[PDB]
DNA sequence: GGCAGCGCGCTG
DNA sequence: CACTATGATACTT
DNA sequence: AAGTATCATAGTGCAGCGCGCTGCC
DNA sequence: GGCAGCGCGCTG
DNA sequence: CACTATGATACTT
DNA sequence: AAGTATCATAGTGCAGCGCGCTGCC
């Protein structure tokens, strides 16, 4: 007759049903006198228990981010206001998670309850990125909130290394690049360009993971047995603005394009390949203890830096999602000034007028076949649009002289031959002979802009292309990609955020009402929930592919 | 003449300057001088208090002086000259010796101390010389960072507090301390941890030789500007290590060097005055002086909670300390908007008063 | 066992829940195997069933808003896409809904199935805005969408006049100024200032209004019995920026200001009580067959007017929840004025200095114990925290020369005592004695601001205040009110309309999308579902007011 | 010299212009005449086509003229006078009776009919008079709208065309007609109602006087410009009362008067052609003249469907109806990137071409 | 030796 | 060569 | 008549900065 | 007699 | 003196 | 221990136009 309260707990979820609609409805169904859903007293009992904090390693959930006083107005207090996770006990609740999948992952030898024994090498990944125009509430102070938002949360992906010389992964996470895959650790109302906060709120958590990093743990008293496990992670959702400057270094750079190498900013050569780690700081204490702007100006410096380095583990950052936006914003514009026979990037007093135009034909022409409404701020829908194996010709159309045609669609060709590498969530497993020749068909990829066009720039991301891919996904130690170690999965939810704010958490007081959007934000990314909601079976109709016909319908 | 009125000094139209209408005076820190070359005013009668009323980091832009002339306030140079490597809400202390002089310009060199840090959120011990110098109609600077290399007896970086010091060489005092959060210190960092100690800092020798006392703990965040001319130097409220026990005061403290023809006999004492209500401190800043006496702001123009006291609120209080019945009055209190962030301006034998706020820029006058 | 799927059709809409949604609820339970909620496919039967178009008067639905051909160019089609139904099913239909409400509401007299014997007087309103920014699709064409939408809506309110010598009201519809009582007639995407579609979309619509106007029907064929009807309306939800580009006059006046009078601009004085009907089109003549610009050029004019004026029945117009805006950016900036010690309404260059500065002093005390982040573009909510019996202090706090401020109270509260005649829901059911003084009471109201102010502007709903109010309440038969015939049931139904798009209805394809807006919005405000649905009694705490203690808690 | 190159004219750079780039030639009809009084290049060489690009009211701004000198195209002046209550898509007719002169300007008169409406959707007769008047470096105007008071044998109001007429008080001819929509209409508004007819409209005395003939019923939305010098006047296709069944048009229509040294024998006849595809008419407007011949383009820029044939394209047509043995071929092709919106420009005994388009302001050019 | 404009390109 | 989201409807079961 | 599959696409990544010239001091 | 700026106030 | 929407929790049943 | 009631507030109303001066022709 009655039920199971967390089979009601994971049908909320999919639903994104408030919570008081779920009362509505068991008052509904109550009302009429059907044997059905569970009260909400009922939930909220196992609701506390998969909240974060309920292990131990090798009480109050959901705590404030200011942790000091209030009534003594000493410390210079910045304008912000959020909830936080410690971060070991959302690391070790996602670990109580997947012990269930390594007693199904230890197949072909078995020996599980051996604790000394098999120690699990999981590697994984995190990042963080703002927001922009939330709305702001009346907040009965003296000072106000700027209108946006930090979010901060990591992934799973990889749980084999130090298994034996039958070496062998047995859980990726399928999807993995997404939400629902997600759980989160900081969000709060803040800004970041006039900051002075990520070092209230990031910072502490970047010196909790340095003392996580790198230590074979223990899930301490876990269900009857234990389970140790070995972190590790790599910092790379971390895009460009947000490179630099907590990276150290400078954003638009002009004499230091990289975040990995040191190179030139006038250079397209083969390669540059030097790897720079940690070593900025040192030249901080040398600008430091010396002569702040007039010593080893522009003398010294492998790159530029100003201030002491936050967030460590500098040897590994790039993303793969976020560069379809710039390598449309590349491609797009070599079309525009190839449409009008111009020549030197700019935009000249006689030039710019003709780039304009050309660009606005080029504009309307590609309305009358495909979609392109916005002008600035490309979407990665519009990405993709222009990377596809089909509507080549539709994009030089209007192109005359058809040698410059058929090179601009031949560059293209290269560069989608050449695509795979990124975007795919595993190479070394797929692809492989590309992965081990992508380092001399990038450079001929280069090489294809060095002859058939004089202009060459290099901007930000085509060196993170044509060098910077191989010798990454060729290293040692690392994971063997950079397609599932990519940063779509913040983006997607940071469309849930608003979501889960904007009518639909706790609404009246800004401080209470996010705790509960973080609560439920939580509670969304169980893959102890989704592992028992929305887990049926179709109607099987022999594969959906044929019957003998018709690849459509 | 002290008791004198408001004046709410005239202010920028933001047709010259930068996009701020000079409103940037929050968290600001700075020093300044009556002295020659009127570069601002080529005027035979027109005495000049030169000043710079930007010397900070990440609280506004990096440096700044202002058209403080000899009665009226308004702009006449904007500089972002140094561009911001510089210290968070730290001191700004006494000037340092001068140097041999120049055919047409004079030399100032400005000590930083203390303070904490725009990138890491916790504690920092910069000692900064900074070297200014005036010509006419334009300055210069350079910058002299010095971390604890050249620094023998290196004190416990911390929060905040002022110094002041003898024109050369001599003792500088009583900063105010942090409950700095480290690796495993996140949950409760509302404990007390104490040092509350003199040291003479030699300005030329960084060093900070400690003097010899049995040591009063508490009450080290607020003090006043030492007093010249039968010197005397009092601390003030603020704090009790916690940031729960409020600090109500209804006594001062005395530190004096106590025969200044030379630098000895270091004691210590406190006076009960003939108090007007209660809580000396308003947990925020007074500072400054007078010639005869003190002049102490400090008190809320909005009034944040005082823990066990309803007392505090924005009026002022002018202590009588140089007379042996020393009692405290108050002169007229001119109750304009201001409160709660008072930068001091003094002069010898008369009453000469200005005055900076955080975002009403003004003018604090007796 | 098995259910009703009028219940489950009603438990959809409260939640919101679109339709794949209930899909799976109903996967779920059915494959944990209860006894529960109907299939779709039971739902799509009877979801045909409440859509317009089922009755007769005195078969496909959704109908396309262009009705002309799509292969020749030969009219300037522009830029539209939208549905609209035929009018006179959507009165019939709602005529169907409260049939049952007249059943238990012809009581007292009874004499129920007489149709040539009770003939039954109703009477409601509509009108029609804009909107602004709402997202714009691919569309695969050569001409692009303007961002905006158009919507068209109708209420009911009365359904007694002519009956007995005991003529008594029968049914209100007691909420009614909201959402939930609101149908639908028309969504588009279009635009309305460079406009040429009004007269598309909405000019036939009222072309059929007249047809529908004054007349006795009969909703024929209903249930059994038939039932008769006399259909009046009154159009008044056609907020001012609506009322002139479309009522033939011109928006900020300077010579005419009112919609109703012919009133100088510079006439603070008693009143005018004038009401110019359908005059315009006559004077529109005499500037059509004689000299456009160069005849009766402000001479005959009681009102200017360009076109032939679009919608009818120009006697009735004004808005009650649409002029709290202005009154509040009214008396806001009258606080303004008074907090420097200015004069002369201007922006002067020695003037505007202590204007800007004293109103960015209120903000930020007015911040300091209430609310106000904006600027322009004032909120409703913030419009009712400034007429609000209490914190008459606090907006006032900084004024010095405290007669001033006594008489700047002052006014306010006789704003306040007066107020209550509009958005009073029923007056002439309370406040009566109020109702026949309040002339008498806003001419003192203004002979305050006459004697303590030498400024006097009159904007345009002073105007509708201190006239226009009295005789327009006391006019035989109308209504005799202002209040529930307001337009805020259209402006929170907005809030319903991108709720109802963005993400909710059908995507990919925007005129094929917009229909499924419109048909889950028509269906959303049936009353035979929600008396249907979300009808419980709540556990009673004898009235929720008092033990004998604590009116709150 | 026929068979000339594109000449796309050059374009506003919006400099001392509105903000349109005077691409505003969407939906526009006007006249244009060799005339004197070079008032935009006082010049002894330059004759110059005086122009009004600009008689509309809800298609673009009230009126304007252009800079159509002698043989460049630029702007030379910017006009809203009269601002806009005027007349939507409707017609553009041929000038009025000329007035008696003036020592230093000179008189036109301009005739518009036909149109819809932007306020009410529906029919409209406006029969408009506008007086326009060019002294040097400025003109005026003046307005004379004229409805049914003033009209004999009213003709029913209607969707589009053109007209043409000899220059003083003779035939002007065949408008295009309107499903409209009414009250009880709104349903499957695609049916055909039918006039078809002759009317001489006098010039001054108001009165359509409908020519005696059995009327040829369709194709009546297009038609050509009466040719002078042995006259002609030809209709071209593009519907069929309908919007179902396309107007692939193999043939013509001569409407002239016969005996042109007065007005009678009114015929009717059709020849065909030598016809390079099929389908004279894309749905759209060509009507241009030349001085042997015809100028007829209108054809798709963009392929909008024709409904049975799969022919029509942005190309010219060139008819050879002057002669007997009446031939089509073609000029050579400038395949720019015009189409499917032109407006003509004419001259005697030679080939002088220009033309507007929606959005892309250029020059047609033979 | 600055120095504050254009003037724009980098990534948002 | 992100995934997750929407509602008809044509084509299997 | 039940049940997927397919069709096309929206959602969200949303200003500082640092050059490189320039006369121009 | 226009006439196109400020210059802003009306209602969005 | 619009209504409808959110989630604890204090105070009734 | 079940059930309302209370607490405070977000949501959405989101550029044309028409004066009234002005020298300025
Ligand atoms: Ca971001
Ligand atoms: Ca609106
Ligand atoms: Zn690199
Ligand atoms: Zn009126």
């Amino acid at each position: 007759s009655c039920m199971t309260p967390e089979e009601c707990l994971g049908m909320r979820l999919d639903m994104l049903m408030t919570k008081n609609q779920y009362s509505k409805e068991y008052n509904i169904l109550k009302e009429r006198g059907f044997s059905t859903l569970c009260p909400p007293k009922q939930l909220d009992a196992i609701e506390k228990t998969l909240m974060p904090g309920t292990a131990r390693y090798s009480l109050e959930p959901d705590s404030v981010t200011m942790d000091f006083h209030e009534y003594v107005p000493d410390f210079p207090c910045p304008n912000t206001k959020g909830v936080r996770f410690p971060y070991a006990h959302a690391v070790a609740k996602t670990l109580e998670e997947l012990e269930d999948e390594i007693v199904n992952g230890l197949k072909k030898l078995g020996r599980d309850p051996n604790d000394p024994t098999l120690v699990i090498h999981t590697i994984c990944k995190d990042g963080a990125d703002g927001m922009g125009d939330v709305s702001v509430h009346k907040e009965k102070s003296d000072h106000l909130l700027p209108d946006k938002a930090l979010r901060f949360s990591f992934c799973v992906l990889r749980c084999s290394v130090m298994h034996k010389d039958t070496e062998v992964t047995i859980y990726e996470d399928p999807n993995p690049n997404s939400v629902r895959s997600n759980r989160p650790v900081l969000e709060c109302i803040g800004d970041e360009n006039d900051d002075g906060t990520v070092a209230v709120c990031v910072g502490p958590i970047e010196c909790q993971r340095l003392l996580m990093k790198d230590k074979i743990m223990r899930v301490h008293m876990s269900d009857g047995t234990q389970r140790a496990h070995y972190l590790t992670f790599f910092n790379s959702m971390v895009d460009e603005k947000w490179d630099r400057a907590h990276g150290g270094l400078a954003g638009a750079g002009s004499k230091y394009l990289c975040t990995l190498c040191e190179a030139v900013r006038d250079e397209a050569l083969e390669k540059a390949g030097s790897y720079k780690i940690t070593r900025t700081l040192k030249k901080i204490e040398v600008t430091a203890s010396k002569m702040k702007y007039e010593s080893q100006e522009k003398d010294t410096f492998g790159v530029k830096g100003y201030p002491l380095l936050t967030t460590e583990p500098w040897e590994r950052g790039i993303d793969a999602t976020h560069t379809d936006i710039n390598m449309g914003n590349y491609f797009k514009s070599l079309i525009v000034r190839e449409m009008a026979q111009v020549h030197s990037w700019a935009k000249t007093a006689n030039v710019k007028k003709q780039i304009v135009d050309a660009e606005s034909k080029l504009d309307k022409h590609l309305k009358e076949s495909l979609g392109l409404n916005p002008t600035l701020m490309m979407a990665g829908n519009y990405a993709r649009e222009l990377f596809k194996a089909e509507h080549a010709d539709k994009l030089v159309a209007l192109v005359d002289k058809p040698d410059r045609k058929s090179a601009l669609v031949e560059v293209l060709a290269k560069f989608r031959q050449l695509r795979k590498v990124y975007r795919a969530n595993w190479p070394l497993n797929d692809m492989s002979d590309e992965v081990r020749q992508y380092k001399a068909k990038a450079v001929e990829m280069a090489n294809d802009l060095k002859t058939h066009f004089p202009y060459a720039p290099c901007t930000n991301y085509l060196h993170k292309v044509i060098e910077h891919v191989q010798e990454l996904i060729e290293h040692p130690s690392g994971v063997g990609s950079v397609g599932a170690l990519s940063s779509e999965g913040n983006e997607a939810g940071n469309k849930l955020f608003r979501q889960l704010r904007l009518g639909h958490a706790r609404k009246g007081n800004t401080y209470n009402g996010l705790r509960d959007v973080l609560c439920t934000h939580w509670l969304y990314t169980s893959k102890t929930l989704r592992d028992k909601a929305a887990x049926x079976x179709x109607x099987x109709x022999x594969x959906x592919x044929x019957x003998x016909x018709x690849x459509x319908x | 003449m002290s008791s004198g009125p408001i004046f709410s000094s005239l202010v920028t139209d933001s047709s010259r300057s930068s996009r701020k209408k000079s409103d940037s005076a929050l968290g600001t820190e700075f020093t300044v001088v009556c002295d020659r070359v009127p570069l601002r005013d080529p005027s035979p009668t027109v005495q000049r208090f030169l000043c710079f009323v930007f010397d900070n980091g990440s609280g506004a832009m990096s440096t700044l002086p202002i058209d403080v002339g000899g009665e009226g306030i308004s702009l006449s140079d904007m500089k972002e000259v140094k561009a911001m490597p510089h210290i968070a809400s730290g001191c700004t202390a006494v000037w340092g010796p001068p140097l041999p002089p120049k055919p047409g310009k004079d030399t100032k060199q400005v000590i930083l101390w203390g303070g904490l840090d725009k990138r890491r959120w916790c504690c920092s011990n910069d000692l900064t010389q900074v070297d200014i110098t005036i010509t006419p109609k334009t300055t210069t600077a350079k910058v002299s960072i010095l971390p604890a290399d050249k620094q023998d007896g290196v004190p416990s970086p911390r929060t905040g507090h002022t110094l002041v010091a003898i024109s050369s060489l001599q003792a500088i005092l009583f900063g105010g301390l942090e409950l700095a959060s480290r690796h495993a210190r996140l949950g409760t960092c509302a404990q007390s941890c104490k040092d509350g100690y003199f040291y003479l800092l030699d300005m030329t020798t960084l060093r900070w030789n400690k003097l010899p006392l049995p040591p009063l703990v508490p009450r080290a965040y607020h003090s006043s500007t030492w007093v010249p001319a039968s010197s005397t130097m009092v601390i003030v409220g603020g704090i009790t290590y916690s940031g729960h026990c409020p600090s109500e005061r209804l006594s001062v403290s005395d530190v004096v060097c106590l025969k200044i023809s030379d630098t000895s006999q270091y004691t210590l004492t406190e006076i009960h005055m003939e108090g007007v209500r209660d809580s000396y401190v308003s947990s925020s800043s007074a500072s400054a002086l007078c010639d005869d006496r003190f002049v102490l702001y400090g008190g809320y123009h909005h009034d944040k909670s005082g823990l066990h006291p309803p007392e505090p609120s924005r009026d002022l209080y002018v202590m009588n300390l140089q007379t042996k019945k020393a009692v405290v009055h108050h002169a007229p209190t001119r109750m304009a908007s201001a409160g709660h962030t008072c930068l001091r301006l003094i002069d010898n034998s008369v009453v000469m008063i200005g005055g900076t706020c955080k975002s009403v820029n003004c003018c604090t006058n007796l």
